RNA sequence: GGAGGCAGCAGUUAGGAAUCUUCCGCAAUGGGCGCAAGCCUGACGGAGCGACGCCGCUUGGAGGAAGAAGCCCUUCGGGGUGUAAACUCCUGAACCCGGGACGAAACCCCCGACGAGGGGACUGACGGUACCGGGGUAAUAGCGCCGGCCAACUCCGUGCCAGCAGCCGCGGUAAUACGGAGGGCGCGAGCGUUACCCGGAUUCACUGGGCGUAAAGGGCGUGUAGGCGGCCUGGGGCGUCCCAUGUGAAAGA
């Protein structure tokens, strides 16, 4: 634009989009598993992926990935939702925080232990 | 902080002989002499040519390891140097070298910089007559750095000040072996320290 | 000091009041161009002495009504119906912006 | 005994009846760290000949860098294609503040302290070529006074 | 009324006051009319009580009351002695 | 009808220099001359002279170049590598003395209109005055 | 018929991913009342809890093998962990003993005049705390990452499963990308994660971008407001520039 145009109409400041109505802009959210179930990924990948539909304190029911080999979530398990999507399950915008509320840690886990909510194993 | 854990193992990896044990890292032993390759299952394999990052990471790490200083303390020390007047590289060394734990090593009251830390920290050092136990303490031009009167005749201190009869202490300093006193005269010039460290690459590390 | 402003009389439809239009110019805070904005001031004229086209110093004052906080200081020059016509064209053009 | 720094290796491909067919391209900077630098882009059916040729062409395309205590006489912005390099002298202690491509180029020229921005298209090649064009256009106070006399 | 009094600065276990003149109704640490001295009750430095006497006198003469504790400190720097 | 005669003058210089003209003509103004006075004084141009094309005042400006050069492309280097209007009718640029620019780190010149005349950055700074940033040259 | 209004300090309860003691003391500073003594002061000064944040400090130091064992790799000679340990000396966090603050000199009292000025008395929550002296024990280490960006690689298990994932994408039976081991890199009483802001983003571009074909010239005139306006001389001095001066509180920088 000419400077006069810029005077008259100016520049539109960007404005940008949450990936994550964990409402409020909370960093986490309590919810209850409504359904726990397995789903299949989008074309390139193939798996039986573990997700829970989750009804939230935030007023919203959404799906959420259950990370870790193995889990203990069932129909009313309480859960901490985390944010983070999965490039592979469409409309899974959130993860479940293992190690919190009714989400158990991941058993036998020994490497990336603090994700996966796993207590430091005893070196008896 | 001060790391705590195997040293003449980064006397290696940096691939260049720091002096973390003082006395042994002079014997046919600093492993630079024996095993001048990085630690671990690899180490003696084909060196892959370093990324521009690794070049600088290593240079930064080299310098830091030399003084036994936490990265948080180091970056701070560095950011202070940058704001300070004139050449950030040179100045930054001078600030590292102004440290009490290191001044004490440069005086040879202690063999290694680790040791100097432990001495300072245990009340054995005194600056201008009052006792200081803060390794990080900043030493200023004109300060008397002595050995505490009660500590004066300790096995380790006599050994160490016995070896200082003979030696020349770096030009920016004075030493009084008989009376166990030292004087920080001025800040170290960039050349007064023959450091195995291109400090200009360290500035560049912090530019990212 | 009491703020003095000068500008033209663009209305004298009121009793003992003239509407006085003040142009002013500032650099744009970001883009720097000198811009020209304008404000109208109701100005006390207790002796209905000022007429349309009069260019007048306006001076800050003890409130005289809601809106009126400026008396007419003096008459810089007279019959500038060109500046009056300008403002009225700007005003009449509004009739052609609605639905 | 110029130094040499290997800036870019890539493998291009072209097409033939039933086949992709490859070729390599190497961008190599060559320089003494004392005001002389070279850029060369070499291609060959295998990597080391490409690097080799690059080396050759660089030593054959070199430049007057007018250093001044490890920095540069004055600002320059060069556009090369849709790539842009901005170059700003700096006092000592600054370091060479630059992307990997123009860093290499400036280090081997013997630049110690300088500030830079890659703008526009970051394509390493056109950035390289523009860094070079920038330095090729630097002038010293002396170069300038000489140009204007009587 | 207006006051000559100690505004607390410094830090925890580090009292360092400013001798300041201020409406009585301000909060203690609030806005003040003018600074005149400073005071360090622990004399950690030799220049631990300072006062600008010629100003304190202006303020006393236009009806500022000093705090007991402030008075003591102006007295000590001879705001009150008159030869 | 020419919106910016100064700009047009600078542009006549740049256009001429890029084809290595001996000289060029620019319709005359006192202000234009004062700019040229400086270009000359700083050695970007050999100098100018008033003249009269078809009954009308121009300033014929005499361009200056470097030596002819070696290799493919022997075109002289420009003395005027760059000449750019700053202040312009659509956005006037004004700067006081303490924020006058240093152009190309000293090797360039800025030019401004001041209440003491048309000065360079160096003249102005040493006179203590700001003004309109007419243009920068290097 | 009455009573009530913690968005005062604490605290409860609910909501929440989540945020403290129903603490000590008016000794200080400040406030209200009083001639004063003094009363009141959840302002305040302190203590407590929380790695929430920042700064500082410790978990040893010097010696110690062509190099134990274990464990990992192995081309079955070795190689790695590693001077790391064991081991010898040395020092002595914590502890325990003794001593022990500054912060507090006024108000008041007496001489002087109930002024200035000189002299006297009381007063400490924090706190038996800080700190000083004397004894004195080798005394917590973990977290993330090692496909590229990005610093750091081998073996086993697995076989589009389990799983990883910020993007490219990894996983189909030799996977440096899954899981574990050893090894490494990076930080270190922390290390990661998620959320949000700026950066990178010259990707709203004043600095500092664009529209033939990438997104972008209005289908074309006419024209209102508006924006912009050739050459010369004078007056004004609004823009503009200069100087002085006031203001730009404190804190922060
Ligand atoms: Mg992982
Ligand atoms: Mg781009
Ligand atoms: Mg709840
Ligand atoms: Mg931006
Ligand atoms: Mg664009
Ligand atoms: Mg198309
Ligand atoms: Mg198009
Ligand atoms: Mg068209
Ligand atoms: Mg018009």
């Amino acid at each position: 634009p000419t400077i006069n145009q810029l005077v008259r109409k100016g520049r539109e400041k960007v404005r940008k989009k949450s990936k994550v109505p964990a409402l409020k802009g909370a960093p986490f959210r309590r919810g209850v598993c409504t359904v726990v179930r397995t789903v299949t990924p989008k074309k390139p990948n193939s798996a039986l992926r573990k997700v829970a539909k989750v009804r939230l304190t935030s007023g919203y029911e959404v799906t959420a990935y259950i990370p870790g080999e193995g889990h203990n979530l069932q129909e009313h398990s309480v859960v901490l939702i985390r944010g983070g999507r999965v490039k592979d399950l469409p409309g899974v915008r959130y993860h479940i925080v293992r190690g919190v509320y009714d989400a158990a840690g991941v058993k036998d886990r020994k490497k990336s232990r603090s994700k996966y909510g796993t207590k430091k194993p005893k070196e008896a | 902080g001060r790391y705590i854990g195997p040293v003449c193992r980064l006397c290696r990896r940096e691939g260049v002989k720091l002096y973390l044990k003082g006395e042994r890292c002079y014997s046919p032993k600093c492993a630079m002499e024996r095993r001048p390759y990085p630690p671990g299952q690899h180490g003696q394999k084909r060196a892959r040519r370093p990324s521009d990052y690794a070049v600088r990471l290593r240079e930064k790490q080299k310098l830091r390891r030399i003084y036994g200083i936490s990265e948080r303390q180091f970056r701070n020390l560095f950011e202070e140097a940058s704001k300070k007047k004139g050449v950030t590289g040179s100045v930054f060394l001078g600030l590292l070298e102004s440290r009490l734990d290191n001044v004490v090593y440069r005086l040879g009251f202690a063999v290694s910089r680790r040791q100097a830390r432990q001495l300072v920290r245990h009340g054995h050092i005194t600056v201008n007559g009052r006792r200081v136990d803060l390794p990080s303490y900043r030493v200023r031009p004109g300060d008397e750095i002595a050995v505490a009167e009660k500590s004066r005749n300790l096995e380790l201190i006599r050994q160490n000040l016995e070896a200082m009869k003979g030696r020349k202490v770096g030009p920016w300093l004075s030493l009084d072996v008989e009376g166990m006193k030292g004087k920080f005269l001025r800040l170290p010039d960039r050349e007064d320290l023959a450091l195995p460290v291109n400090e200009q690459l360290v500035i560049e590390f912090y530019s990212r | 000091p009491k703020k003095v402003l000068t500008g033209v009389v663009v209305s004298d439809k009121m009793q003992k009041t003239v509407t006085v239009l003040v142009e002013r110019q500032f650099p744009h805070p970001l883009y720097g161009k000198v811009i020209k904005r304008s404000k109208k001031y109701l100005a006390h004229d207790p002796e209905e002495k000022y007429k349309l086209g009069d260019v007048v110093e306006i001076i800050e004052s003890r409130p005289i009504s809601k809106r009126k906080r400026f008396r007419v200081l003096r008459l810089v020059e007279s019959g500038r119906m060109d500046l009056v016509e300008k403002y009225l064209i700007r005003r009449q053009n509004y009739e052609s912006l609605s639905k | 005994d110029f130094e040499e720094k290997m800036i870019l290796i890539r493998r291009t491909a072209r097409m033939q009846a039933g086949g992709r067919r490859f070729r390599f391209g190497a961008l190599v900077v060559v320089g003494d760290r004392q005001g002389r630098v070279g850029l060369g882009f070499g291609k060959a059916p295998e990597v080391p000949l490409a690097v080799q040729k690059a080396g050759y062409y660089a030593r054959r395309n070199m430049v007057e860098v007018p250093l001044q205590n490890g920095t540069i006489p004055h600002e320059i912005e060069v556009e090369f294609g849709a790539s842009k390099i901005v170059l700003k002298p700096a006092a000592p202690g600054t370091g060479v503040i630059a992307g990997a491509v123009p860093r290499a180029i400036l280090e081997l020229a013997g630049v110690t302290d300088i500030l830079t921005k890659e703008l526009g298209s970051r394509n390493p090649i056109n950035i390289a070529y523009a860094t070079m064009e920038a330095l090729r256009q630097l002038r010293t106070k002396a170069d300038v006074e000489r140009l204007r006399k009587g | 009324m207006v006051k000559i009094r100690l505004a607390r600065f410094g830090s925890k276990h580090n009292p360092h006051y400013r001798i300041v003149v201020t409406d009585a109704r301000r909060k203690r640490d609030g806005k003040y009319i003018e600074k005149i001295g400073y005071y360090d009750p622990r004399k950690t430095t030799p220049d631990w009580l300072k006062v600008d006497v010629e100003r304190a006198r202006y303020w006393l003469s236009v009806g500022a009351q000093p705090t007991d504790t402030a008075r003591r400190l102006l007295r000590q720097a001879g705001v009150f002695r008159q030869e | 009808m020419l919106t910016d005669p100064i700009a047009d003058m600078l542009t006549r210089i740049r256009n001429a220099t890029r084809v290595y003209k001996e000289s060029t003509d620019v319709p005359a103004s006192r202000f234009k001359e004062e700019i040229l006075r400086i270009l000359a004084r700083e050695g970007f141009i050999k100098g100018y002279e008033r003249v009269d094309v078809d009954g009308k005042p121009y300033l014929r400006v005499y361009l200056k170049y470097g030596p002819r050069r070696q290799g493919p492309d022997p075109r002289p280097e420009q003395v005027i590598h760059h000449i750019r209007r700053i202040s312009k009718p659509g956005r006037r640029v004004y700067v006081g003395v303490k924020e006058i620019p240093r152009v190309r780190r000293g090797l360039g010149i800025a030019i401004l209109s001041t209440s003491k005349g048309v000065l360079t950055d160096r003249e102005a700074r040493k006179l203590g005055v700001g003004g309109e940033l007419i243009c920068e040259v290097w």
